[PDB]
């Protein structure tokens, strides 16, 4: 799969099974 | 308690503050049809194991959930 | 200290806050500079939810550090 990314948005540690933030929803890619 | 889960539709589950994962994918089962063996429960970025409760993960009232 | 808490609009809000301040005490500094309710708030920082129970030396919260404003 892959590793916990920080979301861009506001840093959060999100989970690599999800695409976007789970905190503002922003996307994962740019 | 309730909670939410995401799926892009959105349900909402009425549980106890402790009910333990088991239980919850058991509830969703019963309103989306989803096997239990065939959905993952994503909360704070590391995934809901079975074996533990919501207390666990700190899921407070109104916490949103995501299945995978 | 002077700390900073960055919206979700780009724009940053100045603070000034103790070591000692809980996140409960934070987010009610910053409703008086944004009217936004602390139950209409959470606070982002290194990655993860501050509990409104913990205080900034819990967290470990620096001098001229930034806490990201996500509103809920
Ligand atoms: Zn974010």
């Amino acid at each position: 799969e892959g590793a916990q990314w920080n979301c861009t948005a506001c840093t959060f540690l999100n989970h690599p099974a999800l695409i976007r933030c789970e905190q503002c929803e922003m996307p994962r890619h740019f | 308690m309730q909670i939410f889960v995401k799926t892009g539709k959105t349900i909402t589950l009425e549980v106890e503050p402790s009910d333990t994962i088991e239980n919850v994918k058991a509830k969703i089962q019963d309103k989306e049809g989803i096997p239990p063996d065939q959905q993952r429960l994503i909360f704070a970025g590391k995934q809901l194991e079975d074996g533990r409760t919501l207390s666990d993960y700190n899921i407070q009232k109104e916490s949103t959930l995501h299945l995978v």
